[PDB]
RNA sequence: GCCAACUCAGAACUGGUACGGACAAGGGGAAUCCGACUGUUUAAUUAAAACAAAGCAUUGCGAUGGUCCCUGCGGAUGUUU
RNA sequence: GGUAGUAGCAAAUAUUCAAAUGAGAACUUUGAAGGCCGAAGAGGGGAAAGGUUCCAUGUGAACGGCACUUGCACAUGGGUUAGUCGAUCCUAAGGGUCGGGGGAACCCCGACAGAUAGCGCGUUUCGCGCGUACUCCGAAAGGGAAUCGGGUUAAAAUUCCUGAACCGGGACGUGGCGGUUGACGGCAACGUUAGGAAGUCCGGAGACGUCGGCGGGGGCCUCGGGAAGAGUUAUCUUUUCUGUUUAACAGCCUGCCCACCCUGGAAACGACUCAGUCGGAGGUAGGGUCCAGCGGCUGGAAGAGCACCGCACGUCGCGUGGUGUCCGGUGCGCCCCCGGCGGCCCUUGAAAAUCCGGAGGACCGAGUGCCGUCCACGCCCGGUCGUACUCAUAACCGCAUCAGGUCUCCAAGGUGAACAGCCUCUGGUCGAUGGAACAAUGUAGGCAAGGGAAGUCGGCAAAAUGGAUCCGUAACUUCGGGAAAAGGAUUGGCUCUGAGGGCUGG
RNA sequence: GGACCCGAAAGAUGGUGAACUAUGCCUGAGCGGGGCGAAGCCAGAGGAAACUCUGGUGGAGGCCCGCAGCGAUACUGACG
């Protein structure tokens, strides 16, 4: 099968985990589509809630 | 295919007319024996060679055996 | 020189009702000796959602009067009936909200529902939703019976008659305003294929006596006559008065 | 990424069109069909369903198929009524037979009295 | 928050259909999808399940009503007359 | 102690101020006329202010009936009121 | 005939080198290179429609708008295998009818004017009891009895081969089960492979809209470790790439979200979801029952498939042997299925065949054999027709190998909000007659100093604006909007800092 | 009278088409990613009270940008 590595894709996502690529130049959906405030709502209620019980 | 798991049980299946060969196939760490009835295909695990070979003397002169 | 809509919607095959999702017809039991001399009792089982039809209906299991099986009936829901409730059907039935009486027992001034025309006809007057007759009065002599319909026509019926206590379920259907076409879509698609409408002086004049002319107007009366022959017979419709009250 | 085909000769993907993607022995992927959802038995009283019985498609409920035990249910109306609506059932019968006595009583010695 | 100064419900109809429409038909909003009392068994648990027919989700028993309030203004009057003219009966 | 994800917000340094580097992707404002709006229309010259629409008003009719189809017999509205 | 060897052959990025064959090669085949389709494909299948166009061999002439050694052309042969996939069965809108009513009649209405088809029980084949005028056609997408891997052809396969299952029907034999004539256990939900029964009656499944959130399962995507092979290696790279599989069916286990049962009796109210909601009509809590599964283990089943490493014939052994197929993580991810809530309706979103269950108990048997038995095993059978191929920038229609039209299933990586645009992997493909030149006029696509609509009927066309983050936003208004009004600022790379979690352990 | 030959727009009679298109009915199938943020619900602040205000949650609409699908405004572009 011909060539078709991920090397570049891993260590892009390194570098983004480290925080490259990250600044208002490189972001073209809103901060809604990148991470919904119903996700971060949904995640804190879960870990309050547990930590309560 | 079904399990039987008792040596006992396994003779009775065996010993039934219909039973038409017996298949013994010899893996690493057990021996199963297979037998090849009318509906179905019973088999049985042992996990030592010592009653599996007393298992294979013990199998009905009449019934067809086979090595794997 | 065209058939007119009007004309065409008695032939039918695309003006015919839509009856596909019915529940199949409301109407009382079969005038039998039970309800003609004693009363007879039913459950209700269920009230249900009849399509194209405001009012809701009712289920009712009845005990078959000289056969081991039940009789199913479909009755017009009057308000106030629930399920598991009681339904007495007869002469000598109590006057209470979803009962059906034979008009001789019903005392005047009663509201009442599925009023029969003839007896044993099993229903056909005050059966929308919010609807109801009025008992009027009694006449032994001829056994007949005074009723006010909804209408506010006053007829008079064999005392023999039934009719269901109380008015009938759904009641203040047509206060509420549909606001927009897809409402009135959505009603009539359940109904018939009477929707939208089409106005007459939009026409052409071939298919229609409104149509034509460079400006949109009947340009002559739209009050027709009683015996104007189909095809000529558009618009006011034997009109003794026309305008505002 | 292996993509996959119909096994039969129904293209549309109707209700009774349903599949599963099975890895094979072979190392491939490949459809097969799944018996569509069906509601297991209900009690006409509660709506609820009856306990004990799988759900199953009607005729994956015929005798040569299931077992007895798998579509009965010991008790009176066992697979037709609930448990708590037989109860209810038994109550009511018992109470209004109760109840027509004591109104043929009460009435026959209303009758003695006058 | 107050979200709406005055359109509540009809909210949702944006600027259609006037003012006036939306007016008198927030009244019907309202009443067809409020819960409503059950005599049955003392709950606030009866919703429409469509136009005159108001179920009760805890009791389960099912009533025949208004096409968009459980009880009608003369249903209430039809009870009193029917239960006037049965006592003129009885007695 | 062992694992786990990409979101957000800040601070230095740095490039010929380049940086949503291709791609992707509203021009805006002040008024008049018409139609309320969404919808529909002359397949192959007219998509519109035309048609429809919710809303408003008028007319006939309680079944031995109103409207309509049919040579006739009988039918649609009507599983209706 | 002149027109005239003239008009034309120009959309869909693109071909090049070497070799083989052949009289003849830009166009056939092999290899190499350079490109495109870019997964809502130029890939892989179906429905209709076509009808042999499918596969092999060969080829004078015609045809394939240049050419051909070639082929969807021509000629000679071959090819479509079913109890399990469909039709077949059911009924939908409707269609066709008896009788009756009309009609000169062809015919019209259509169960509406009427002694219905028949259906069960025991039998001297006769008797008894039920019997509301169509037991007809109508879906290769509605409903619905049953099959799975592995292998195989030039062309067929869930149909052929092997192995292993299942469905329907028939008849008996053996064993087992009940007789307290018609089982046992659990307080209960209910459990156990069996465990009476006729007319009659009842319930359920089949069986159903749409939208939104959340959760579970399968497949895919993705990260790490072990091992096998391959790619790169002037320099670096424990790194880059590929694969590391488990079908129907049987048993056991488990038991999502719900539902249900037992104990008990609650305000200082508590429990609880993303959202809701629930509780003296019995909550929290403790303990259980049941339901789904495309969940787990085992048999099937490693003997199979795949990868790698060897020996051998070396013209015809579909030959012969070994090693591995292992252990974890992650998620508003993508496709499908499921569960449970909530929103909407003057809209409430099929029927029947068929299957299961239940109410009743007429009737029925014996003492070492009888009567029953939906239990286990054993035995036999399973018709007819379709099945090749294309499904389209040449296999259907459009007079054609026409840039048009024609229903639907599957759907990788990167960037990015994104089945947007752009690039890439699998798969496919370079098929649009070729060569030389770079005149005018055109078609399509750009740029242009200074001015900026003076052009023009008219700003037609083009240009300008555009994503995201922050600040800010008027008149008017039906108070819902206007609104992205208007108007301003920022955006790369690199190196960091801070915040936002899970599991285990008293 | 066919009436020297050829020629109408029409009229009548009897049949055939809803494979295109129009409308009703039955049964199936299909429709990214974003913006605005109505009911309902939670918490907090102000106030003597009445009541008002703020921050969250949720996800309504014949709502908006927009892919597929469906359609066809302008160039009065190409072709003609
Ligand atoms: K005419
Ligand atoms: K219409
Ligand atoms: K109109
Ligand atoms: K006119
Ligand atoms: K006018
Ligand atoms: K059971
Ligand atoms: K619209
Ligand atoms: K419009
Ligand atoms: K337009
Ligand atoms: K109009
Ligand atoms: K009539
Ligand atoms: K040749
Ligand atoms: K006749
Ligand atoms: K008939
Ligand atoms: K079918
Ligand atoms: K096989
Ligand atoms: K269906
Ligand atoms: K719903
Ligand atoms: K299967
Ligand atoms: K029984
Ligand atoms: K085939
Ligand atoms: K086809
Ligand atoms: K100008
Ligand atoms: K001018
Ligand atoms: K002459
Ligand atoms: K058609
Ligand atoms: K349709
Ligand atoms: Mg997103
Ligand atoms: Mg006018
Ligand atoms: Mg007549
Ligand atoms: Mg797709
Ligand atoms: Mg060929
Ligand atoms: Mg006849
Ligand atoms: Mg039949
Ligand atoms: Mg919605
Ligand atoms: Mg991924
Ligand atoms: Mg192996
Ligand atoms: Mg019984
Ligand atoms: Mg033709
Ligand atoms: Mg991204
Ligand atoms: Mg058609
Ligand atoms: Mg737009
Ligand atoms: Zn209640």
């Amino acid at each position: 099968t011909k060539i078709h590595s991920r090397s570049r894709a891993r260590r892009m996502k390194e570098a983004k985990r480290k925080g490259r690529h990250s600044g208002y130049g490189k972001r073209k959906g809103t901060r809604e589509a990148r991470l919904p405030t119903k996700v971060l709502w949904m995640r804190r209620m879960r870990v309050l809630r547990r930590l309560l019980r | 295919p079904k399990q039987i798991h008792e040596i006992k049980d396994f003779l009775l299946t065996a010993r039934r007319k219909d039973a038409r060969t017996v298949k013994i196939k010899k893996n690493k760490d057990m021996v199963k024996f297979k037998v090849r009835c009318s509906k179905y295909l019973y088999t049985l695990c042992v996990s030592d060679f010592e009653k599996a070979d007393k298992l294979k003397q013990s199998l009905p002169p009449g019934l067809s055996v086979q090595d794997l | 020189g065209r058939v007119i809509r009007a004309q065409r919607k008695g032939a039918g095959s695309v003006f015919k009702s839509h009856t596909h999702h019915r529940k199949g017809p409301a109407k009382f039991r079969s005038l039998d000796y039970g309800e003609r001399n004693g009363y007879l009792k039913g459950v209700v089982s269920e009230i249900i959602h009849d399509p194209g039809r405001g009012a809701p209906l009712a289920r009712v299991t009845f005990r078959h009067p000289f056969r081991y099986k039940h009789q199913k009936e479909l009755f017009v829901a009057a308000e106030g009936m629930y399920t598991g409730q009681f339904i007495y059907c007869g002469k000598k039935a109590n006057l209470m909200v979803g009962n059906v009486l034979a008009l001789r027992s019903i005392p005047e001034g009663a509201v009442v529902c599925n009023v029969e025309h003839k007896v044993g006809d099993r229903g056909v007057f005050a059966r929308c939703s919010g609807d109801y007759a009025i008992v009027i009065s009694h006449n032994p002599d001829n056994g007949t019976t005074r009723i006010k319909l909804p209408s506010g026509a006053k007829k008079i019926v064999p005392s023999g008659c039934r009719a269901m206590i109380g008015q009938v379920a759904g009641g203040g259907r047509t206060e509420k305003p549909m606001l927009k076409a897809g409402n009135a879509y959505h009603k009539y698609r359940v109904k018939r294929n009477c929707w939208p409408k089409v106005r007459g002086v939009a026409m052409n004049p071939v298919e229609h006596p409104h149509g034509g002319g460079n400006h949109q107007h009947i340009g002559h009366a739209s009050t027709v006559r009683r015996d104007a022959p189909p095809g000529q017979k558009v618009g006011l419709i034997a009109a003794r008065r026309t305008g505002r009250l | 990424v292996q993509r996959l085909t119909y096994r039969k000769r129904h293209s549309y993907a109707t209700k009774s069109n349903q599949h599963r993607v099975v890895k094979t022995p072979g190392g491939k992927l490949i459809y097969q069909s799944t018996k569509k959802r069906a509601s297991g038995p209900k009690c006409p009283v509660t709506g609820k369903r009856i306990q004990g019985i799988p759900h199953l498609r009607p005729t994956e409920y015929k005798r040569s198929r299931l077992s007895r035990n798998r579509r009965t249910v010991n008790r009176a109306y066992g697979g037709v009524l609930s448990g708590s609506a037989v109860r209810e059932r038994i109550i009511r019968a018992f109470l209004v037979e109760e109840q027509k006595i004591v109104k043929k009583v009460l009435k026959i010695q209303k009758a003695k009295e006058k | 928050t107050k979200r709406t100064k005055k359109a509540g419900i009809v909210g949702k109809y944006g600027t259609r259909y006037g003012a006036s429409l939306r007016k008198q038909i927030k009244k019907m909003e309202v009443s067809q999808h409020s819960k409503y009392f059950c005599e049955f068994c003392g709950k606030y648990a009866v919703k429409r399940k469509a136009v005159g027919i108001w179920g009760c989700k805890d009791c389960g028993k099912v009533k025949a009503g208004g096409a968009y309030t459980l009880n009608t203004a003369s249903a209430v009057t039809v009870r009193s007359t029917i239960r006037r003219l049965r006592e003129q009966t009885e007695s």
